[PDB]
RNA sequence: AGUAGAAACAAGGCC
RNA sequence: GGCCUGCU
């Protein structure tokens, strides 16, 4: 017998045993080098789905740009980026008519948000490209550098603390005659003329995407600069506000709410239909979603949403698509060469691709360079006619929801009609009709309308079958959603934060999978045992009874011997495991409280210990000595950016002192626009005053503190 | 519970190729 | 407000026929729907359509497997041909010094001969492999003669290990200013992987990786005492599962992989500049409960200055085996088999005296492959969750637990495997073992091709299932789906085997 | 004081002064998060690869002086090398374990207070009681629930303001609390923290966690009470299910909500039942909620609800009054009335006989989501005021009042097929059928009622047919209002009769309840509904064989209690314990028998020891022939579904639990008789029938050493006291004989 | 050689 | 040979 797992589907319906076909147990494919081979391909393809568009030449950045909007209607099924503005506005207007007052309320909420938001919100972000070093720096570091340069160069309106003030600074910067920065290499002053700074503000940094499941070919993902971050934030806020009010938009909610919405839609469509009507669920998928959402359509949507709103709000919302329409996509790391005969290798920056000869490359990269060269300007390529990756998923989902709404049988004016649920890049459409040709006509109408709006259905990944069985972004549905457990498999291992955090996170993951993904009792117990085994093997915290020999075993054994109630030690200190199917919701240290020795209990959770980091998926945690934090890579030391570490040290010292002065700074972010020294001195003076008025402080101490504050103020004023 | 695969062939193979005996034991 | 450069950019970010942002806003504000969509639909070409092509029992066709030289083994350790020099030892899991355990196991087989090559590498310097094995054996003798056994042993940097582990191989890094006129300067070779065809050995390996052994390869720790009745039912069912899965050989492969990757990671994170010597070890309980420790072979980690999570640490892997390479030579393409000894095993006939072989090869693994090999124990979770789902689904219909009769009565069986007589049914135990073996092989032979094929074939599998449920499926472009699926099958043995299984399933289904 | 000294020292330098002066308070967040080290993309890989190195942990500088350089063996615990961008030094986990085994001690007595939510969770779990596990399909509907067991009913922003005021009085800012409830909770918290030595940040975090309410989307089916949702992973499965009763704040609100929903469901099912009275009685006697039986709560908690009152009356206990109509609760307050047995026609020309009432009368309507007050006369409405919450609530109240008025303006509005027969072919009440017809929409009743003038007194708002207030002309008699509550809560529970089809009646002859009033809404229970019914004993399940056996010995306790003492061998060799013995496995029958007989014998020997539960529990195991033995048992297995249900010698179990409050015994979720109070019950804390050759003197004491275990007690000897851990993790003292 | 697959590793920077 | 880095 030749065992054949796939033959199991002759009996088990595919949906039920669908977890078998998810190879999520092996290392995901990882990009092994430079993302400059995929970025050029993305640029070329984006310019190839819109070549019939209207070329032009931007008069500020001085780079060619493509304008496909209102282009010739597509004549073949191939992807087309020729969105029609009239059709987009019709979709939006019908969406507003079907949902009266959606845009007005969304604009009100966003006006409140934009008037209220602070500059600190830009720190809560992932890697961003900071335009002052031409590298990728964390969000906070990039924001700090940008604010430093703005203050140095005369822009200071962001000191008010509101985000919109920083945006005003950003806009006023682009008009500055010549910016200058003081980057190190002892430091030099590099001056950027108007055009250079403008091109650097609009530039996008592109890096290859890593750890992608379900694709054979690597993609490219881009991260926006720091000037475009705030406008994108406001636009995303508006789009989320709009989507939260749409029953057919699944993007702004979690998995379970997606399940609820999709089940509701299926029940509404299939059940309400009479016996004679047919039904058909299209589990489709859009192809080249990003390479066709032209930002000018986003500007049209933003202008139609913000009708009858204050001009300032309209402008601050519209600035984002205006900046994205002129974006330049920084190529990337640049290719690398080798010499088999001479036995050496060289690295060429991506900047010199415009000037380097084509005698080095392959037969494909040579064509890619030959085709991308016209668009290059100062080491970056114009990428006007498309997006790079998301950054507007909410608004794109709004567009998808509008096109889904456009077939409510009030706009179809025909027997057939459709609806469904839209999540950016993924849709499920449910057609109805009185005969099969009706379904055919409905599908054709939907496809053509989507093509007009500039979004293409993928015909090689979509099938239409009688309602019931269907799929949606990996939530398979067979007369009721079936839980596939292979998607959440990667979460079971030790997360890797620290000991207590790892224990809490693992037990919480097991509990959640028992709740949602229908993990059985016995399987939950085996997952618990395997997690404990992995956790012990990773943290060297074996049970103590064992004769394991490791770098940490000696004093784990010593502590085990010392203790009296050995059944109370934390699993991190070699204690027994006491979890089961009924204790998964109780944090470990709270679980063994009754069984703990007084001495060990006191030593364990001692605030004086130097390991707790004063805190930092929602995993229920308890402060304990096992909450230490891991080190950092320390790889900067070799580079020329050694001085940044001194900046970090000084900033931490100052912020710790401020924390000392203002107790609430740690809990709630400190607001205000008074310099730090002035705030500290004022607080000290008022504290001394109130203490002397009624308290411990006496006249001598009051005089000493007041004179110290006076000399501090004198030192400040110098 | 002791697993018992009908294709067991516990006497079919003269010796397990991977885990033999070699040693006098 | 918007002024200056921002306004001059905004005036250039409008549909083609508009000139200024203010005019565009005035147009949009005065916009009112007047049947533009319905007017452009008719104007659009009628060639743009979404014709539904019905999917019928005859529509699907077998996948087009590639053609080329047969594929060869690529796993980091021999799976089917893995000898074990064992010695009874009352120790658990990690107890004991691996070097001492390895030398003790080596001191049990007395048939060592003078090694010689019996299947050269066809691309290497095989004498180097022979000298590497000689050096490893001499080094084991050396450590044995010493008073104390060091925790880890660093091999001497000789020419043989230097070549086998690829030292000084990397071209020297240089700036482009001077290395510009070099005649042979090119771009790094980046071409499609060489095509290779499906061999017969992978099916046999997957067959052997589902049988029930006579040992216990996994021994899990205790769990909190059970109180609630659910805990008792779960404990009974878990006893069943851990009995039906601890004896599978796929679990032996799991433990081998976990140990090898853990040892390699720990050794490469500490001795980043010396050639260590990491013997392979695995421990199990015999049928009578006696503990054992096993020794498959040895690993010799090379210089391992890993920076990115894709770099390569070369380790020459020396493994014992009893299978003569001159039976499936197309499978041992990258090894350098040697003949080291002559065992005298006892069988149903008694003494047989087969020769023993050493499968030496170079190899490499990155810092991400090592992590995902250390995390290989999730295969058990995947397979057991599937089995639990099936058992609970059946037991829901009949208001009582069904696990006992499922595992013992040899009750309702599932179609697993394919024999000349047709499809052969298998009990729930064999289904569990087969799913576990599938997960283990997914972990061992992971690659991009597997991901792409898995997705593009799940699509077609769902289409076929919809057909088999009389749901009247329909596809817009099936040929494109088939072309996407066939693009993933290039040279990976596991992906080719999966495609073969899918063809067999399509044959049996729809018929 | 030292704060300003440190500030002066810091500003003394140039770079520190520059950063101090240039940066404003707003940029503090940016400066705090300013760091070069980026976040980990793959935390698991980095952690697995980091613990291999030496010194993979960073600790404050104080480690330098608080922990030695090396431990006893000589393994470095910390290294003077500094971290990347901080003064923190690098240490190895050896340092953490060295702290744990040798670090400075402390009094952690305040730790339970700071983390009070988690310890309250453990407290609930420890005192919880389990029940039988049922295999049955679960309709896992997805809805939003509350995951915080003790949410204090505050928004996130309001909770943050309360925390800041409580822990940071000066930093509260411009915000001032408004709701009196906020002030009350603030005072309650402030009184209990008048002197707390833990850091303010920890107190603030604790208050935030235990005040803010959290909601998550879960696939729950049965429960939704925050206490039940906490253990959702234990009482809900794809096919299996379990009854769980959390050991916590059995709040009257949750109990009464569960009672109301259970009453609704039982009434709805009884409506279709062939014999609703008998079936309802048996099912009420055959079900419980939250571990407490329905009868106990019903006789205990007074709760006004149509279904609840129906259950109360069904048992024959004291029953309420204040007749109800259309799901609303009417209380007359003036006037007499007599029926007339008259005949009339409709607008659809259908003829019908009805009973119209006499006299002028006022009524006090009550309901679930509305309220009203009515004055009327014979066939004629006089006035109607309404107090609904939503507009459709006022519409419901108004249509109910119009139907109650019996006016011809309503009779000449009935249009369509309204057949007064039920699914069971039972003629239906006319009033309820009209009231159900006018609940789709009562447009015709509005355009056919009439119009009158108004004095425009009080500035009252006008009525709406279809949302059109008319402040000078309006419906006749009908008014608009919005009270807070009805006149008063009624004061009299009446006596009643019931027909077979559950048509409740009063002493006079009027109608009081019916299966058509049971609102209809399908709510979700808070506490698990132990709707025992199909959950049964087949024709003879354990709920039969076993559950029943215990019931027999309960009923015959009066002669078993004295046969147990004199001639007990004729009680064990009895024809009633033979079906039980077929379940005990054949290998462990005589061992159990010898064990139990020695238990009972030494329970007879020493005086002052008598527990009726032990005798009632362990007798079916002493039936068998006795095989002697030397070992001991913590439980006793009985084969129920090829599964060994364990009956615990010491204490209660999910299979055998005796409530000490209501004195009921409970087998497998089925009542098995009330148990009576023997005056010779030794209430001395001693238990002579748990261990074989040992007594149990009481609770633990730390003098006689650590807790020995059950299977290591033969080491002891004569008179050797000791400690033993047995039962559900409980330590006790024992003494040999 | 080897890992690996549309581009890389098979050590890198500085004195 | 010495220093420094193992996501910069």
């Amino acid at each position: 017998m030749d065992v054949n797992p796939t033959l199991l589907f002759l009996k088990v319906p595919a949906q039920n045993a669908i977890s078998t076909t998810f190879p999520y147990t092996g290392d995901p494919p990882y990009s092994h080098g430079t993302g400059t081979g995929y970025t050029m391909d993305t640029v070329n393809r984006t310019h190839q789905y819109s070549e019939k568009g209207r070329w032009t030449t931007n008069t500020e950045t001085g780079a060619p740009q493509l304008n496909p909007i209102d282009g010739p209607l597509p004549e073949d099924n191939e992807p087309s980026g020729y969105a029609q503005t009239d059709c987009v506005l019709e979709a939006m207007a019908f969406l507003e008519e079907s949902h009266p007052g959606i845009f007005e309320n969304s604009c009100l909420e966003t006006m409140e948000v934009v008037q209220q938001t602070r500059v600190d919100k830009l720190t809560q972000g992932r890697q961003t490209y900071d335009w002052t070093l031409n590298r990728n720096q964390p969000a906070a570091t990039a924001l700090a550098n940008t604010i430093e340069v703005f203050r140095s160069n005369g822009l200071t309106a962001n000191e008010s603390g509101r985000l919109i003030d920083f945006l005003k600074d950003v806009m006023e910067s682009m008009d500055k005659e010549e910016m200058e920065i003081t980057t190190h290499f002892g430091k030099k002053k590099q001056r950027l003329n108007k055009r250079s700074y403008l091109i650097r503000a609009l530039t996008l940094n592109t890096m290859t995407k890593d750890a992608e499941r379900g694709k054979l070919k690597r993609r490219a993902i881009a991260t926006p600069g720091m000037q475009i971050r705030g406008f994108v934030y406001f636009v995303e806020t508006l789009a989320r506000s709009i989507c939260e009010k749409l029953e057919q938009s699944g993007l702004p909610v979690g998995g379970n709410e997606k399940k609820a919405k999709l089940a509701n839609v299926v029940r509404k469509m299939m059940t309400n239909s009479q016996d004679t009507e047919l039904s058909f669920t299209i589990t489709g998928d859009n192809t080249k979603w990003n390479e066709n959402q032209n930002p000018r359509m986003f500007l049209a949507m933003i202008t139609y949403i913000t009708r009858n709103q204050p001009e300032w709000f309209r402008n601050v919302l519209s600035i984002a698509p205006i900046m994205f329409s002129n974006k330049m996509a920084r190529l990337g790391k640049g290719y690398m060469f080798e010499s088999k005969s001479m036995k050496l290798r060289t690295q060429i920056p991506a900047e010199m691709l415009a000037s380097i000869d084509l005698k080095y490359f392959n037969d494909s990269t040579r064509k890619k360079i030959e085709k991308i060269r016209p668009l290059l300007i100062d080491g970056t390529a114009s990428l006007s006619p498309g997006m790079m990756m998301g950054m507007f998923n909410m608004l794109s989902t709004v567009l998808g929801v509008s096109i889904l709404n456009l077939g409510q049988k009030r706009y179809t004016k025909t027997t057939y009609w459709w609806d469904g649920l839209q999540s950016s890049d993924d849709f499920a459409l449910i057609v109805n009709a009185p005969n099969h040709e009706g379904i055919q006509a409905g599908v054709d109408r939907f496809y053509r309308t989507c093509k007009l709006l500039g979004i293409n259905m993928s015909k090689k990944k979509s099938y239409i079958n009688r309602t019931g069985t269907f799929e949606f972004t990996s939530f398979f549905y067979r007369y009721g959603f079936v839980a596939n457990f292979s998607m959440e498999l990667p979460s079971f291992g030790v997360s890797g934060i620290n000991e207590s955090a790892d224990m809490s996170i693992g037990v919480t993951v097991i509990k959640n999978n028992m709740i949602n993904n229908d993990l059985g009792p016995a399987t939950a117990q085996m997952a618990l045992q395997l997690f404990i085994k992995d956790y012990r093997y990773t943290y060297r915290c074996h049970r103590g009874d064992t004769q394991i020999q490791t770098r940490r075993s000696f004093e784990i054994k010593k502590l085990w011997e010392q203790t009296r109630s050995k059944a109370g030690l934390l699993v991190s200190d070699g204690g027994p495991n006491l979890y089961n199917i009924r204790n998964l919701h109780i944090p470990e240290v709270c679980l063994k409280w009754e069984l703990m020795d007084e001495d060990y209990q006191g030593r364990l959770c001692n605030p004086l210990n130097p390991f707790v980091s004063h805190k930092e998926m929602e995993y229920d945690a308890v402060a304990t000595t096992h909450s230490w934090i891991p080190k950092r890579n320390r790889s900067i030391l070799n580079t020329s950016q050694r001085g940044i570490l001194e900046d970090e040290q000084m900033y931490q010292k100052c912020c710790n002192l401020f924390e000392k002065f203002f107790p609430s700074s740690s809990y709630r972010r400190p607001v205000g626009i008074s310099s730090m020294v002035e705030a500290m001195v004022s607080r000290a003076r008022i504290d001394a005053r109130i203490d002397f008025e009624s308290g411990r402080i006496k006249k001598e101490e009051f005089a000493e503190i007041m004179k110290i504050c006076s000399t501090i103020e004198e030192l400040r004023r110098q | 519970y002791s697993p018992t695969s009908p294709s067991y062939s516990p006497t079919s193979p003269s010796y397990s190729p991977t885990s033999p005996s070699y040693s006098p034991t | 407000e918007i002024t200056g450069t921002m306004r001059r950019l905004a005036d250039q970010s409008l549909p083609p026929n508009f000139s200024s942002l203010e005019n565009f806003r005035a147009y949009v504000d005065g916009f009112e729907p007047n049947g533009y969509i319905e007017g452009k639909l008719s104007q659009m070409s009628k060639e743009v359509n979404a014709r539904i092509e019905p999917f019928l029992k005859t529509t699907p066709r077998p996948l087009r497997l590639p053609d080329g030289p047969p594929c060869s083994q690529r796993s980091k350790f021999l799976l089917m041909d893995a000898l074990k020099l064992s010695i009874e030892d009352p120790s658990h899991e990690g107890e004991g010094i691996p070097l001492y355990d390895a030398i003790k196991c080596m001191r049990t087989f007395f048939g060592w001969k003078e090694p010689n090559v019996v299947k050269p590498h066809e691309k290497g310097i095989n004498p180097n492999y022979l000298l590497a094995w000689k050096q490893v054996l001499a080094e084991l003798q050396d450590i044995e003669n010493e008073e104390k056994i060091p925790k880890t042993k660093n091999m001497k940097k000789t020419s043989q290990l230097k070549w086998a582990l690829g030292e000084n191989m990397a071209p020297e890094k240089v700036d482009f200013d001077d290395c510009k006129d070099v005649s042979d300067l090119k771009q790094y070779d980046s071409d499609e992987p060489e095509l290779r065809s499906l061999a017969s050995w992978i099916q046999s390996e997957f067959n052997k990786a589902c049988e029930l052994t006579d040992s216990s390869w996994i021994e899990l720790d205790e769990i909190g005492e059970d109180v609630a009745p659910i805990e008792h039912i779960a404990s009974m069912r878990r006893n069943y599962f851990t009995a039906e899965v601890s004896h599978c050989r796929a679990t032996e492969y799991i433990m081998k992989g976990v140990y090898i990757n853990t040892a390699l990671l720990n050794a490469s994170c500490a001795a980043m500049d010396d050639f260590q010597l990491i013997p392979m070890i695995s421990k199990c309980r015999t049928k009578e409960g006696r503990r054992k420790t096993n020794l498959y072979g040895f690993i010799i980690k090379g210089r391992s200055h890993l920076r990115n999570d894709t770099d390569v640490v070369n380790f020459v892997s020396m493994e014992f085996s009893l299978t003569d390479p001159r039976l499936e030579p197309h499978k041992w393409e990258k090894y350098c088999v040697l003949e080291i000894g002559d065992m005298l095993l006892r069988s149903a006939i008694g003494q047989v005296s087969r020769p023993m072989f050493l499968y030496v090869r170079t190899n490499g693994t990155s810092k991400i492959k090592m992590k995902w090999g250390m995390e290989m124990r999730r295969c058990l979770l995947q397979s057991l969750q599937q089995i639990e789902s099936m058992i609970e689904a059946e037991s829901s219909v009949k208001e009582k637990d069904m696990t006992k009769e499922f595992f013992e009565n040899k009750s309702e069986t599932w179609p697993i495997g394919e024999s000349p007589k047709g499809v052969e049914e298998g009990s729930i135990g064999k289904v569990c073992r087969t799913l576990l073996a599938k997960s283990v092989f997914n972990s061992l032979y992971a690659s991009p091709q597997l991901e792409g094929f898995s997705a593009e074939s799940r699509k077609l599998l769902l289409i076929v299932q919809a057909l088999r449920d009389n749901l009247e499926p329909g596809t817009f472009d099936l040929g494109g789906l088939y072309e996407a699926i066939e693009e993933c099958l290039i040279n990976d043995p596991w992906v080719l085997l999966n495609a073969s299984w899918f063809n067999s399933f399509l044959t049996h289904a729809l018929r | 004081m030292e704060r300003i000294k440190e500030l002066r020292d810091l500003m003394s330098q140039s770079r520190t002064r520059e950063i101090l002066t240039k940066t404003t308070v707003d940029h503090m967040a940016i400066i705090k998060k300013y760091t070069s080290g980026r976040q980990e993309k793959n935390p698991a890989l980095r952690m697995k690869w980091m613990m291999a190195m030496k010194y993979p942990i960073t600790a404050d500088k104080r480690i330098m002086e608080m922990i030695p350089e090396r431990n006893e063996q000589g393994q470095t615990l910390w290294s003077k090398t500094n971290d990347a961008g901080s003064d923190r030094v690098m240490v190895s986990p050896l340092a953490v374990t060295w702290w744990n085994r040798n670090g400075p001690t402390t009094s952690a007595v305040h730790y339970p207070k700071i983390y009070k939510t988690y310890f309250e969770k453990v407290e609930r779990l420890k005192h919880g009681t389990f029940g039988p596990v049922h295999f049955r399909n679960q309709v896992k509907i997805r809805r939003r629930v509350d995951i915080n067991p003790g949410h204090a009913d505050l928004s996130a922003k309001e909770a943050q303001d309360v925390i800041m005021e409580v822990v940071f009085p000066n930093e509260v800012g411009a915000r001032i609390l408004t709701s009196e409830s906020q002030l009350t909770i603030t005072k309650e918290k402030k009184e209990e923290l008048q002197d707390c030595k833990i850091s303010p940040l920890m107190v603030a975090y604790m208050l935030e966690r235990e005040l803010v309410r959290k909601t998550r989307f879960l696939p729950v089916a049965g429960g939704t009470s925050s206490v039940y949702i906490e253990v959702l992973h234990l009482t809900q499965g794809t096919c299996w299910e379990q009854m769980y009763t959390p050991g916590g704040e059995v709040r009257n609100d949750d109990v009464d909500q569960s009672l109301i929903i259970a009453a609704r469901n039982i009434v709805r099912r009884a409506t279709v039942s062939a014999d609703p009275l008998a079936s309802l009685l048996e099912m009420c006697h055959s079900t419980q909620i939250g571990g407490i039986r329905m009868v106990d709560i019903l006789r205990q908690n007074p709760t006004e609800e149509q279904a609840v009152d129906i259950c109360k009356a069904a048992m024959g206990l004291r029953i309420s009054s204040s007749f109800s109509f259309g799901g609303f609760t009417f209380k007359r307050t003036s006037g007499s009335s007599v029926k007339r047995e008259e005949e009339v026609l409709t607008g659809n020309l259908q003829t019908l006989k009805i009973r119209v009432h006499e006299g002028y009368e006022e009524f006090t309507m009550v309901g679930r989501r509305a309220t009203a007050i009515l004055r009327k006369a014979t066939r004629r409405l006089i006035q109607l005021i309404v107090s609904g919450r939503d507009e459709q609530s006022i519409a419901e109240a108004i249509i109910v009042a119009m139907v109650f008025s019996q006016e011809d303006c309503m009779i000449k509005a009935v249009r369509g097929d309204l057949n007064f027969v039920n699914r069971a072919n039972q003629r239906l009440n006319p009033m309820h059928q009209l009231l159900r017809h006018f609940q789709k929409d009562a447009k015709v009743l509005f355009q056919n009622w009439g119009i009158e003038p108004i004095d425009n007194v009080m500035g009252m708002i006008g009525i709406l047919p279809d949302m059109t207030p008319s402040t000078e002309m309006s419906m006749r008699g009908v008014r608009v209002s919005k009270m807070g509550v009805d006149e008063y809560s009624s004061t009299e529970r009446v006596v009643v009769s019931i027909d077979r089809f559950l048509r409740v009646r009063d002493q006079r002859g009027n109608v009081l309840l019916s299966p058509e009033e049971v609102s209809e809404t399908q709510g979700t229970e808070k506490l698990t509904i132990t709707y025992s019914s199909s959950m049964m004993w087949e024709v003879n399940g354990p709920e039969s064989v076993l559950v029943n056996t215990y019931q027999w010995i309960i009923r015959n306790w009066e002669t078993v209690k004295i046969q147990w003492s004199q001639n007990p061998t004729m009680l064990y060799n009895k024809m009633e314990f033979e079906p039980f013995q077929s379940l005990v496995p054949k290998a462990a029958r005589g061992q159990y028998s010898g064990f139990v007989r020695t238990l009972f014998q030494q329970m007879r020997d020493v005086l002052g020891t008598f527990d009726t539960v032990q005798i009632i529990k362990l007798l079916p195991f002493a039936a068998a022939p006795p095989k002697q033995s030397r070992m001991q048992f913590s439980s006793l297995t009985v084969n129920v579904r090829g599964s060994g249900m364990r009956i615990l010698v010491r204490g209660n179990s999910p299979v055998f639990n005796y409530n000490k409050a209501t004195k009921r015994l409970t087998v497998l979720g089925k009542d098995a008789g009330a148990l009576t109070e023997d005056p010779d019950e030794g209430t001395a804390g001693v238990e002579s029938a748990v261990l074989r050759g040992f007594l149990i003197l009481g609770k633990e004491d730390r003098r006689y050493g650590p807790a020995l275990s059950i299977n290591e007690l033969s080491n002891l000897a004569k008179g050797e006291k000791a400690n033993v851990l047995i039962g559900q993790g409980d330590v006790v003292l024992v003494m040999k004989r």
